[PDB]
This record gives C-alpha cells, structure tokens and sequence, in this order.
C-alpha cells in the first residue's frame, strides 16, 4: 500500500544493500527463502511487509530493491551467499565493465548500455504496486557506479517518474580519510546533477561513524560491516513509520515539506542514538531526555562538521518503542532553553518529533545492544557548508594544473563541465550562508 | 501415483487422475548416440506432476443429436 | 569475466612468466596437469580472468609466450606446470636474437610477429571481456626489448581502447651484464612510452639487494627474483580475481595512477617480507606490514623515493583486516612523509582491499608507487647511452640491419624530455 | 462438430507439426499410439478431442494433419519416430526429389506432380469432416517446399474449396541471421501468392525467438526444440477456444472478422506471454496486469519488429487460464491510458478478448515455464512495413546484377516475374502507411 | 530416394576414391567383405545412397573406376577394402597414358570411354532417382585430364539436368611433379567449366601445409592427404545419407553457391583439425569450430581468403548442436570482417546442420568457399602455361597425336575470360 522500491547503486550500494536487507528480514521475520517461518498462522495481520517485501500467488515475500553495479563481484557474492533465493534474477543487474572511480566513464561510454534495463525493472517493480509512495536510492560519492550512472538513473528516473520522492543516501568522501585521489572530482561532477534534479539527500562521511564505531561501541578494529549495519538502522528508524503503527506518525513525503525549506536546501544530516555495546548499554539509564540531548551533541554526527559553528535549520526526531509523548516534550523544551544549540531565527518551532511503537530490532553477530529507545534525528542545518568548502579547496587544487582529466575528456566530457560544476557548487555555498545570514 | 493426494484435482478424468495409464511415451533408441533432436518430441512422459489439474471441455451431445435430427418446422393443419 | 591474456617475450619474460603462472595456479588450486584440486568454492569462481576451459575439466593458461631462440622453450616445458600451456601457444623462431633491437625488431622479429599477432587474436578475442593484455619482458637484451615493442605497438594498434601492462625488467648499471643495454633500453622506451597504459618497472639491483638484506637468503640464484616478482604480479592483478570488500580492477588503478597520459611508469613493491629467522620473530599487524611497505628498502626498483616526490601510490591489501586501521595509516603516512608527497594532489593514497590473502602469509600489501624519483634509471641510462653514442660505439650493428642514427637521436630525445617532464613535477608548487 | 485440418509444408512445417501434435496428443491425454487410454467403460461427456482427432471405428485417434515435403528424409524420420501410430500411412505424403530453396523448382517442377495428391487426402479429410472451420497451414518463406509448392497448394484450396478460412503460419526470415541465400529471392516471390488466397498470415521471426529465449528462460542455447514449442504454444492458445469452453469465446471467424480492417492488412503479429522460465517465475504473481502490461514490449515482440514505430489498428488478445474479466477490463483500460502504445485514430475500441478457463497445458522436458494463466496476443500493427522495407533492399540490391537469377529461370520464372512481386509488395506497403496515416 | 553415381579416374582418382570408400563404409558400419556389421538402423536407412543391394545382403558400391594402365587398380584390389567393389566396373586400358591431355581425350581412351558409359548407364538405370554423379579426377595427369573430362562431356549431354560434382587436384607451383601439367591442366579446366555443375578444387601443397602445420604426422604421405579429401567429401554430402535438422543437398548447394553459370569452382575445408597432443588441450564447440573453417591454414587449396572477396560459404556443420549459437557465429565473422565479403550477397553463408556426427569426433564442420581469390591460382596456371607455350615447349607430342594450335588458343582465352569473370565481382559494388 505505501512503497518504498530501492535502488542500491555501486559497490557500496550493494553492501549497504546487504546489510539493510538482512536487517529488513530480521525484523520482519522472514527467512532467507522467502517464506515465513514459525507457523505464519499465529496472528490475523501482520500486513508490514507490504512496503519491502511483494507477495505473489504462492505466497512468497519478494523484496523491492534493484542491486546494480557495473562489475559482477559484490552482486555474484550477493547471488552466491545465503540470501540466495530471496531475490529475483532480474534484480541484480550486472554489467561486463567496471567504472573505475571515473565519472565520465560512469556516465557516458558505460551508463547508456545498462540503462535501458534498468529503468525496464524499476518499470516492472514500480507496475507491481497499488500506489507508489518513495524511492530510495543508496550510493557513495567515491565515484564511477555510484556516482555517474547514480545520476544518469536519477535523471531518467525523475523524466519517467514526474514528482516522485527520491531520498538519496549517498556516502560522502570525509574530510581527512578518503580512499581514491579522483573523488573532489566526482563529488563535484556529481553534486551538479544532484543538486537541482534530484529530492531529499541524507549524505554521510566515513570517518565520523569510524570514530563512533571507536567511541561508542567500544570495537577498535572492525571493518565496513558494522558501519553498514548502522545506516542500516538509520534508514530503518526512517521509513519504519510507513510499516508499524504508533501515535503521530511521519509519513515518507511529510518528511520532506516539514523539513527542507527551500527546493535547493535538501542536504540534511542523520544522527543514530543511542549507538552502544552491551556492557556499557547495561551501566546506564536510557531514556527520551538523555537520546535527545545525545543526538545533538556534535561527537556523535555522522558528518564531519560542528553544528556549534552553524545554524539549525529544521530538526525531524523520529523515535522508535517505548517513548511517551510527554517525555518528548520535556526534552524538546530543555534541548530550546539551552543557548549553545542555536537555531535559525526564522523558525520559532524547529521539530517535527514522530513515535513508532516497536522498538528496533538488534541483529545477530552485531555490535549494537538491545535499546528500547532510539531516535533517528535528522537535521536541516548550514554545517555542512564546511565541508563543501573544503571539498571546492580539495578540487580548485587538484584542478589548478589539469590533474587527471585527460581520462573524462578521453571517453568524452568538455572541460568547461567541471568549471560549470564548480560555479554551480559556489552559487550553492553562497545560497547556504546568505540563508544562514 | 495419484493426482489428488499430491496436488489439487478439480473434475479431472480418469485418464488424467492416474497418468500410469500412457503407454507408449518412451521408445527407448539404439546405442545412445545417433540421437537427432527431432525425435526428441517423443520424450519423458507426461506423470503426476505435468498433467493437467482441469479439465473444462465442452460435451455436445444434445446439440449434436438435435443438429443430426434437425431443427423444428411449423407443419400442422390449424 | 574481465580477463587478461597473458604474453612473455624474452627468455627473462618466458621464465618470470613461467613463475608467474606456477604461482597463481598454486593460488587457483590448479595441479599441473591442469585439473581443479581445489577445496574451496571461490578458487573456481574467477578463475576465467587467467584460464579457458578444455574438454574433461581441464584448464589451460591464456599465455602465448613468444621468444626467438628454442631453448628458452626447452627450459619452461620441462619445469613443473610447464606441461599445462597449450602447445598451439608456443610460436617461436629457430633464429639467433642476438642481443640487438634492430634484429628484433626489423628484420627477424618482424617476420615472426604476423603468426605472434595471430595467436594473440585468437586466444584474444576467442573471449567475450578481454580488459588486459599483459607482457613481460625485459629492457636491454634482444626479444624482450625489440620484438617486445613491436608486439605492442601491433596490439596497441589492433586495440586502441583496452589496458596495457608490462612488466618491464630495465637494466640496472651495478648488475650490467651487457654491453648494448644502453641502447636497447633507450631504443626501446620510445616504444614503451608512446603506447604502453601501465608499465612496472623492475631493477635486478633492487632484487638483489631485497634478496640480500631482507630476505637473507645466502645464494639468491635465479628463482627467488622471479618468485617475487610473481608475487607481486598476483598482487596487482587480484582485483579482477577472490572477491573483496574493496577492490579496484586494472582500469581502477590506471585512471587513480597517472595524472598525465606519460607518467605511467610505477615502481612496485610487495613487503610482507621477512627473513626465515625474523618470521617466527616479527608480528603481522597492519601497522609493521604498512611501515615496511613503505619502507623504501623494500622496493622492487633501486631509485630511492626520497631523493624525488610521489606523485602517486597505491595500497593493495589481502587479507581480512579493518578498514579503519588501513585508512588511519594511509593517512598518517601522509601526514608524517608530507614533504615527499606532491602538495598539488590531496589524498595521493588509493587504497584496495581483497579478503583472500596469498598462499602462505593471512595478509599481504602490494605497493606501486609512480614518484618523480624514477627519473634515476631513466637519467642513467640517457647518461651510458649518450656516453656510447658519441663515438659511434657499437653502431654498424644495427644500422647493417639498418637504421639510420635519426632513430637512435629521437630515441635519445624522447629520453630526455620524458626526464625533463618527471624533474617538472619534482620541482614544482601546488600554486 | 468445430473441425480444423492442418497443412504442414516444409521441413519447417513437419517439425511444427510434430511439436504442435506432440502439444495437442499431450493435452488431450492422448498417447503416441493414437489410442484413447482407459475410460472407465463408458466414454462419459468429453469431445474436445473432435477439433483435431476423429473417432475411428476402434476408439483410436488419427489426426486432421496432411505433413507434405518434397525431400524424404523429416518425414521418414516421423513415419519411423515415437509418433509413427498416430498418423494415417496415406497422410504423409513424400516425394523422391527436393526444391532447394528454389521458388520456380517449388512451384513449375516436381513439386507440381504431388499436388494433385495433397489435394485428394485434403478432399478426403474435408469429406470425413462435418463442420470445416478452416484450413491451418504451417510452412516457412526459405524457400523450395515452403515457398513455392505452399503458394500452388494454397491457390489450389482457393480455387476449389473458397470460402472456408486459411490461416497461415509463416516463419519469417530475420534482419540479420539467415539460413539460405537467396532468402529473398524466395520470401519476395511467396507475398504474390499469399496476399490474395491468405485470410490470416500469422508472421514467425527466429532471431525473435531467440532473443526471447536467451533473455527470459535462461537458456544460451536454444535450437528448433525450443523455437516450435513455443510457436506449438502459440497456435494451442489460438484454437483452445474451440476445444475447451470458456467464457467469452472468440472463434476462427470472430477473430478473423474482428482483427483485420481492410482485405489487405491480414498479416497479424503473435506474441505469448508469459514466456518466462520457471526459475524465474517463482519470484512473481503473474497477476492479468502483469501478464498484459509484459506482453506490448518491444523486447517480447515475435518478429523482431517494434511496434513503437507503427500504430496498432487492432488487438485480440486470448487469455487462457484462470483469468478473471475485472482484471482483464482493468488490464485494458490501463493499457489504453499508457502513451507509448499508440492506437490508431479511426480505432477507438480496438480490442478483442476472449477467456478460457483451461490453463496451458506444459510438455514435460520443455522450457517454458508451468503457470496458470497466459495470453496469446495478436496485434495488427502498421510496423510490420519494416520488414517488408528490409525485404526490398535486399531484394533490389540483389537483382540490380541479376544474381542467382538462372536457376529460377531455367526452372520456370519468366523474367517479369520478379518485378511482379516487387511491384506487388512495393504497392502493399504503400497501402500499409496509408492506414498508418 | 536419392543416390551418386561415383566415377573415380587416374591413379590420384582411384587412391583418392579408395580411401573415401574405405572411410565412408567405417561410416556407414561395412565390413571390408561388404556384411553389414553396425550398431543403429540409421546407417541402413540412406543405405542406397552410395550402395547396391545384392544376394543375401552384401552391399556393392556404385563407383565405376577408370583407368588407362592396370596399375593402381591391381594395387587397390590387392589391397585392403578392395574385395567390397564390383569386379565388373573395373574397367581398364592395356595401352598407357602418357600424362598427356591429348592422349587421353582423343586416342584409345576415345573408345574406353564406351565401355564406361556402357557401365554408367548400367548403373543408372539400374536405379530410382539419381541425386547426380561425381567424379574425382586429379587435373595434370592424361586419365584424370582426358578420360575424366571426356566423362563429363558424355555425362553431360547425355543426362542434361543432374548434378555433376567434380572435386579435382589442381596443380601447384611448388610441388609440381609433371612438366605438361600446366597444359593438361589449362586443357581440362576448359571442359570443366561449360560442363560441371560444381567442382571442389584441392591442392596438394595446401594438403601438405595443412599436415606439416595442424594434424603434424611427421610424414605425411598420401594416406593422411587422401584421408582429409576424403572427409571433407563425406561432409559435404552428409545430409543425403542422415537426417537431423535443417539440411542441405547437393542442388541445395549449387542454388546456394553459384551467383552466375560459370563462377563453380569451391575452395573447400574440413575444421575439426587437431593434433594428437593438442586435442587434450582442445576444446570442442561452435565458435572454435567456426573460426577453424575461417582459418587460412586450414583451406585445402593454396590461395590466400585475404586475397579477394567471398562470395558464398557453405557450413555444413554435423552433430548435436545450438544451431543459434552456429548462426550467430556466422553472422559474427561476417560483421567482423564485412571487408572480405560481397555487399550486393546479403548474408551469404549457406549453413546447414546435421544431427549425426562422424566417427570419432563428437562435433564436426565442413566448409565450401565460392571465394574470389582461386582467381589468383588460375591466373598462375595460366602464367605457367603461356610461359610454356610462347616457345611452343612440349607441344610436338600434342600436335604430332593431333590437336592444332587453336586448341590451345580457346583454352587460354576461356581461361583469362573465367580469370576476368572472377575479377569483375571483386571490385564491383552494389550503387
Ligand atoms: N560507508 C560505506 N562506504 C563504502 C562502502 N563501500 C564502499 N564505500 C565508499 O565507496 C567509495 C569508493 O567508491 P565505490 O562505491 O567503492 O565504487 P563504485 O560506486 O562501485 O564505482 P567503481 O569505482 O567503478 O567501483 C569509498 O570512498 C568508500 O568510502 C561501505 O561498505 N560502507
Ligand atoms: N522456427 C523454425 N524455423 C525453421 C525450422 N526449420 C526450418 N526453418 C526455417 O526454414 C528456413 C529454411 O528453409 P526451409 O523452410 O527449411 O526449406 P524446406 O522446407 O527444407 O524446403 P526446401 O528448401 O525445398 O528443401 C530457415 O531460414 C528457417 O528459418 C524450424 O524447425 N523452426
Ligand atoms: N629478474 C630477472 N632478471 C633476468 C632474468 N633473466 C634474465 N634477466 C636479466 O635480463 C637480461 C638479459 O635479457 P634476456 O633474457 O637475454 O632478453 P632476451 O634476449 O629477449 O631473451 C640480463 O641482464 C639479466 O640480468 C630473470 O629470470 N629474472
Ligand atoms: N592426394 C593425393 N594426390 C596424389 C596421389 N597420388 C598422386 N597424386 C597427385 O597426382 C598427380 C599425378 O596425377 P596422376 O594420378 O599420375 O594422373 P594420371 O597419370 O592420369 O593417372 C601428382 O602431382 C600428385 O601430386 C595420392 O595418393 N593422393
Ligand atoms: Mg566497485
Ligand atoms: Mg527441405
């Protein structure tokens, strides 16, 4: 009844795919075969599923996400590992090609011959439907398949599909750590189509959650697993309301007009709280006033910018079990009453606070504990703005002597793109601080 | 093997509720090669499982009877 | 499917190549009668990147070894996994190369190269991807320098749009070995420059000494070298290969290497090396196996990066490991060496990561450093070169064969200004 | 009473009709002896069986089929084969030489000595037939047998039986992949005679079948198996509205009449759907919408020909399984609200349904998949010029020079002949785009 | 049902025809008795084909051998499978033959050639329905030059409508073994040509190349060559004898192949070649197996493909196969290489695929060329016989038996207007 189809672009795409997924089954109790296990006949609705998961004549809970990637080495893992006959055939399109951190390769010479199928199968999945609700797509700004043909999609996906929800979940490069040499120019090629043509864009670093993974969790050398299984909760904790049931729910699109002022202004940030282990889960006293004073304390963002040197725009706090509308309001007031957290003075109320009854749910082999509260806050803020600027310093030095961009005018793109990028990213920082201003 | 106790049967014939009774389905080759593939229509015969469950033909034994005799004349003296 | 065939010229390419393959098929878990005696799922998994498929399960190398002389072809048949290449891919001449370019390349290279060119198509196209031609060879001999060169500008005519390696053995001036190195190395690198995508460049000096202090082992006598250079073979080329969390193909690290189309000569090396009474000595964390990896004696090449600048460098990691302690030391190398990188590129450091660590050792790290230090082979060899040309050493063999002194002046020219463009970038400023 | 007699012509023809009634003995549950198996003592109400068998005076059934090629080696193999009782011994008729791909040698030479023959085993089926509805005839346009002695046989029933209706299944030959030479040659001489003696020309492409086999039943190798399955498939579906009852039955002459406008647009395109694959077709509903919506593809088309450039003039569609008339009217009213599927302007109400309720039937070893609904949809759409255009280049570019021309006039072919045809097709297209417009 | 009339002439004809019924009766499970020994009812089944019933079940081929000395047909009924033809069509000369054209075409071959017609006609009407005849004559000798042609001609015009099918030996300039063979011949190929409805021309220097490169045998002899011809004769007329799908007969061939009348010279080429340490490592499927027949060292005749235009293939391929995949391949080579290809013939590879593969083998193909480059091996007969007979060299013998000089001159202008017919559809475009 209300849609979620997903789209998991890139090599991250498909891993962050993986971990939402089988975060997806876990708390919807299927098992990996696609049928439900522990004599489905106990209980009378249970129609959740019917946001992630399609149901055909025999039965079969068959998800709504198309894995695509350009080499076939994390989509074969997918079709070879355990969640084998889960997915459809037609849902893991591959191609012969990789696009090797190139956005021009990505975009131009490998993008137009996979392009065709699919949008065929988003065509498919989205006619298998009774009225859509959102599309969300996951890929990273490292750049090749998750950011060129991440945009040639958008593209043809906002042509076919007229004012569709889009929300992006994009991993942003982070400031210091970063793992290609090529990817202010991706990010630069990439934020031009994606700024205008494209919704709401929760965007993420790596080394943020690196140091929660350090801080929080208390797990010093773990891998990309456990920061997948974090923004596998986070995008659970978000369209969770469209599933469940709960007092003053939020719906996918009444994210967007109750958040983002203005149609240009759509890049917020995601904060998970609280993020714990076990044992330090156990010494303390979780409740709605301490997760809501922990979602804004600017060590535990998941992007790498002080909210304490910029202005908070718009704030949606969406909670997830046992949290009571009172306490919600408790700490709304003395989360407003504190100077140091500053908002925009034009906006005498800043939240939009939504409850969903059903707490989240712990994975097993995970990191996270057993929590029976939890707050996907999500903010609108001039913060980031920062990080744009130090992403045009990254890329006017790069581009000062004509760094790698032999490639993208080799398979083809003028060079006046990337000064038309970067004019475009520069109008966007001017936009943010005269709002802030 | 029956058709009812594995699977669904509705007003399904004899002749489908035991496909036992097809004869003739196998004719085994020679020597395994010389094996063109046009007689490979002549293959494994149909079993409980590729038989169909329905079975809605239409039966024409009144119109039949009735189209062999003829339709009704006005022939009479009133 | 992405798939490279696999083509060594020279008797140093046939045995660096021989080693190579008696590596990977021990990594595969190919026998050497070329059968699967593999255990696990995920050997036979990409195994079509290096082998086709017979009849009867049986796997062949995608190698088409070329030489001129038939006893090279002798000595890697009857070696171990010697019997598994396909004896359709043997095409070779009963000739004499003569340690001359000129005889390789024009006059009795150039009769071969129609049938070379042959096989290579066929076993080439008789594909569906075909991402990489690979050859191997080494600089300053016969075959390994001319007809090496030819077949690659041959290839790199037929495909003008698919990768390119060669793993290139330059002469060293401590090794020599040879008289006429010079002018095969100078003659031969106008080739190499002009067409090759990426080309490893590997000093028999560096082996040496890499043998000698690091290894220390007593007689290093041919085998050791080779062994590593295979290993460092499988390290660049596993990408295409054993799934990983991430990976970064031939083209992943060609486009993140060169920031100019002729920069692409790299300076590999693969440091998880311990001698035999420091391996029960030292650990295996990220951090030791990072810091020896950078450490410039571990280096398959005998310019010392810090006399120069990288430009760029890679990270290949195998083994399962955390990509937050790869990551924090990827960037802390950065910010302790900040001088020796290029303040024009930020984040110089492209990192990969594959899970399946090598046969032996649970993790591994493959280096390729392209810096604006390589310009000392290149320097030394321009220096010996115009050091013979002046009074017409050694010329009448190879202009009998004929050439004229234009070529061997371009030659050197083209040496000149490609040290010019490294020293440019060397000596440069971010603004 | 509802009685067809199929004319199988051609070494196309004699393996279409072997995997035709190898489907049509399957589906009755009629054995390869030609013996109706046990009854339980009385034979009970049952006479599908009728449309293509007939009672014999021992509970036997011989089929209504006349398999004619000239070359004696396909039908000696079905007169040795698996289905050798089926048959009657003067029904498969031979001759001693071949026709080789030629036209002239088809039509003026030994294939005008077997004629009179045909004619009489189809006299005698027409007099042991109470009811003809019409004559089905399978034959190939690569020329010899298919070409040249199928145009004498059809205007030999033209001339003698008239009225009664002829379909015509024709494979075609495709853009790129062919078999024979002088393909052309052979495929522009056949549309003469089967424009005006042809009341249904039903158009069968290979590489069409072909991509549809590599692309949904995940086979990479297909062969003829494969191909006259699903053509056996396509025609089952086409006269199961005879046999098995259902609601809304569309007959041979209702979808005659109600699928061609004009006396000169009577060459409809095929198409079945669903052809998936098994496998695959775990993961889905296969609801009407979906079933219908996959079935006006371009990708699913039977002639490699799409129908984007063109408009459809008409569109019966049969259903055949258990469909429902709700979902059927939804199908199509969303079909007609679709813009890509342009319908053209003096056609408003152009479609024609018909429901079975008898699902298909699947052979055991096949490739398709085993489901309880399929459509079988005929179109009439004006795109078929462009294979006809394709036709005439390369039939002009092979007469420019008079090549291969010899043969044809030395076995008869008096040289207008060709022009003729060209002529005759060059002013049919012409018709063609006229509707169009 | 159909059926060939075998006429084989000359010593090269008689081995040649020796070794294909002692190839094909192995086919078709025939004892060297002549006693029905096989294994499936396939083989009896097209059984009269190539063979005649006799007294209890014993089957006598229909070939008729033709000789002008007794020679090779004591040798052949000495040896092995010699016991299985009829005593009664080994008709033989006494006198000899000369290697001479004229000696065979107009002295006491003049009046052998009754008998054999005598013979042929009891063996053709001793029968249903002739499918043709075929011939296999050897073209530089004075039995296959002069009683082979003057078969044909008697052939001819006595049965105007059946198909004629010589196969031949064309001389070489290498290999040559005859001095006059460029006169007998230049003499032949004149009654070939108005005569024949289709001739598989072979060259013993190609058959050599094709031994001493793929199928190695270190001595080649006559056997392996006589072997090879004799496959690709049981592969082209494969589909007369067993069934399967989509088929093609000899007719089906000649409509296929010959645009215009005189353009019937084949270039013919069996492909499933592979040496007996190289089929271990061979794999065995439709695109390898393609590109076997469009390789250039597996044709049987000597001309270089590369050298001209195709203007017909045919494929006849044999075994249980994906006729898709065969299709695809042709339509394959055929876009990749459109260069070498007539544009007004769209598509012109005839293919054809048979269910029953031979003995030995699992998968085989035959290919037939009507290429434009035999062109070049008719313009060097030509060359060769001009350059004899400026000087009139040889020509006593000829004209002293009684042939004038005018002979010879329609002989030379048939064989550049045939030369110039070939060349025209070389350079001729379509608009
Ligand atoms: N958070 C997170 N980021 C990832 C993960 N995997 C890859 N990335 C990011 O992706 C960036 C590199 O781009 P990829 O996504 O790997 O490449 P791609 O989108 O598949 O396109 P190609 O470069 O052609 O392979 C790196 O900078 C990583 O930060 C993951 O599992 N979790
Ligand atoms: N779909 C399909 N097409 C076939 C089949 N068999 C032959 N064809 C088609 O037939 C064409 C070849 O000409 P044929 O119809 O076979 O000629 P013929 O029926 O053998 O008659 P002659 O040429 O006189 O021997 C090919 O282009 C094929 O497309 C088949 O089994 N299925
Ligand atoms: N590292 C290494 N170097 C080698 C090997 N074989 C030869 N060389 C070097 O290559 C040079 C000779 O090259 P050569 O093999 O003769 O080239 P070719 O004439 O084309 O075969 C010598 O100076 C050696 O130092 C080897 O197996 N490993
Ligand atoms: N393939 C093949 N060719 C042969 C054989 N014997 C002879 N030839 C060729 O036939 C040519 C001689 O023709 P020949 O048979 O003597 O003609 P004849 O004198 O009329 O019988 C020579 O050039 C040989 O190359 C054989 O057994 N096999
Ligand atoms: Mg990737
Ligand atoms: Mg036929």
């Amino acid at each position: 009844m209300r849609e979620c189809i997903s789209i998991h672009v890139g090599q991250a795409g498909v891993q962050i795919g993986n971990a939402c997924w089988e975060l997806y089954c876990l708390e919807h109790g299927i098992q990996p075969d696609g049928q439900m296990p522990s004599d489905k006949t106990i209980g009378g609705g249970d129609d959740s599923f019917n946001t992630f998961f399609s149901e055909t004549g025999a039965g079969k809970h068959v998800p709504r996400a198309v894995f695509v990637d350009l080499e076939p080495t994390v989509v074969d893992e997918v079709r070879t590992g355990t969640y084998r006959q889960l997915f459809h055939p037609e849902q893991l399109i591959t191609g012969k090609e990789d696009a090797a951190n190139n956005y021009a390769r990505g975009h131009y010479t490998i993008g137009k011959e996979i392009v065709d199928l699919v949008l065929d199968r988003i065509r498919k999945l989205a006619d298998q439907c009774t009225g859509l609700q959102g599309f969300l797509i996951f890929h990273s700004f490292g750049g090749g398949t998750g950011s060129g043909f991440a945009s040639l999609l958008m593209e043809r996906l906002s042509v076919d599909y007229g004012k569709k929800s889009k929300l992006e979940f994009a991993i942003y490069p982070a400031p210091q750590i970063s793992t290609a040499v090529v990817e202010p120019y991706n990010t630069i090629l990439t934020t031009h189509t994606t700024l205008e043509h494209s919704d709401c864009a929760f965007m993420v670093d790596n080394e943020a959650i690196y140091d929660i993974c350090r801080r929080n969790l208390d797990i010093e050398r773990p891998t990309y697993t456990n920061l997948n299984r974090l923004i596998a909760q986070i995008v659970s904790s978000i369209t969770a309301s469209l599933r469940f049931d709960g007092a003053l729910n939020v719906d996918l699109t009444e994210f967007q007009t109750n958040l983002v002022p203005y149609p240009r202004i759509h890049f917020p940030l995601a904060t998970y709280a609280p993020v714990i282990s076990a044992e330090k889960a156990y010494h303390e006293q979780l409740s709605v006033a301490e997760i809501t004073n922990a979602c804004f304390e600017p060590a535990n963002q998941m992007v790498k910018c002080d909210p304490r040197h910029g202005k908070y725009m718009a704030c949606c706090m969406l909670y997830r079990g046992d949290v009571v509308p009172k306490d919600v309001n408790a700490a709304i007031a003395t989360i407003k009453t504190k100077r140091t957290i500053q908002f925009v003075d034009w906006c005498p109320t800043g939240f939009k606070v939504g409850i969903n009854y059903q707490p989240p749910t712990v994975v097993p082999g995970g990191d996270l504990a057993k929590v029976q509260r939890a707050v996907c806050m999500l903010s609108n803020t001039t913060a980031i703005a920062e990080a744009w600027a130090r992403l045009d310093h990254k890329f006017d030095l790069m581009y000062a002597k004509r760094a790698f961009v032999h490639w993208y005018v080799g398979e083809g793109m003028e060079e006046g793109e990337f000064s038309e990028a970067r004019e475009d990213l520069a109008a966007l920082e001017k936009d943010y601080e005269e709002v802030g201003v | 093997a029956k058709t009812s106790d594995h699977y669904r049967t509705q007003n399904l014939p004899h002749r489908f509720e035991n496909p036992d009774v097809f004869e003739g389905y196998n004719h085994k080759p020679q020597n395994p090669l010389y094996y063109t593939t046009n007689m490979g229509y002549g293959s494994i015969p149909p079993t409980v499982d590729t038989v169909p469950t329905c079975f809605h033909a239409k039966t024409n034994k009144f119109s039949e009877h009735l189209g062999k005799c003829g339709m009704y004349r006005n022939e009479g003296l009133n | 499917m992405r798939e490279i065939v696999h083509m060594q010229a020279g008797q140093c390419g046939n045995q660096i190549g021989a080693k190579f393959w008696e590596v990977i098929s021990d990594e595969h878990g190919i026998d050497p009668t070329g059968t699967y005696h593999g255990d696990s799922d995920l050997q036979l998994e990409r195994i079509n990147v290096y082998y086709n498929e017979a009849t009867g399960g049986k796997y062949v190398p995608r190698a088409v070894l070329v030489d001129l002389e038939p006893g090279t072809m002798d000595s890697v048949r009857s070696g171990p996994f010697g019997q598994i290449f396909r004896p359709d891919n043997f095409v070779f001449g009963q000739s004499g190369a003569g340690n001359n370019w000129a005889k390789g390349h024009y006059t009795e290279g150039a009769e071969l190269v129609d049938s070379v060119l042959d096989v290579v198509r066929k076993e080439a196209e008789s594909c569906d991807c075909l991402q990489g031609f690979q050859l191997t060879h080494s600089l300053g001999g016969g075959t390994g320098s001319g007809m090496g060169t030819l077949l690659i500008s041959k290839i790199r005519e037929e495909y003008p749009d698919r990768i390119m390696n060669t793993f290139s053995v330059v002469p060293s001036p401590k090794v020599s070995d040879t008289v006429v190195e010079p002018y095969n190395a100078t003659l031969s690198v106008h080739q190499l420059v002009e067409n090759t995508d990426e080309t490893y460049c590997i000093d028999n000096e560096a082996l040496y000494d890499i043998c000698f202090r690091t290894l220390k082992l007593t007689t290093p006598t041919y085998g050791d070298l080779n062994h590593l250079v295979s290993a460092t073979m499988s390290g660049v080329t596993t990408c295409l290969r054993f799934p990983g969390q991430l990976n970064a193909d031939l083209r992943k690290l060609a486009v993140n290497m060169v920031p100019f189309p002729r920069l692409h000569f790299f300076m590999p090396g693969f440091a998880p090396l311990t001698s035999r009474g420091s391996q029960q000595y030292r650990a295996l964390t990220v951090p030791e196996l990072t810091q020896q990896m950078f450490d410039a004696k571990n280096m398959m090449a005998a310019c010392d990066p810090r006399h120069g600048r990288y430009l760029t460098v890679a990270a290949i990691f195998r083994g399962r490991m955390s990509m937050k302690e790869v990551d924090e030391q990827m960037l802390n190398v950065q910010n302790k060496n900040s001088s020796y990188f290029v303040e024009w590129i930020p984040n110089n450091v492209k990192t990969a990561v594959c899970d399946i660590p090598p046969r032996g050792l649970k993790m591994s790290a493959t280096f390729i450093g392209n810096s604006t230090a390589i310009q000392e082979l290149f320097k030394r060899i321009s220096e010996q070169f115009t050091a013979m040309f002046r009074r017409k050493a050694f010329l009448h063999w190879y202009t009998g064969e004929g050439m004229d002194e234009m070529e061997f002046t371009e030659a050197e020219s083209n040496m000149n200004d490609l040290v010019s463009e490294y020293q440019q970038y060397q000596d440069a400023t971010a603004e």
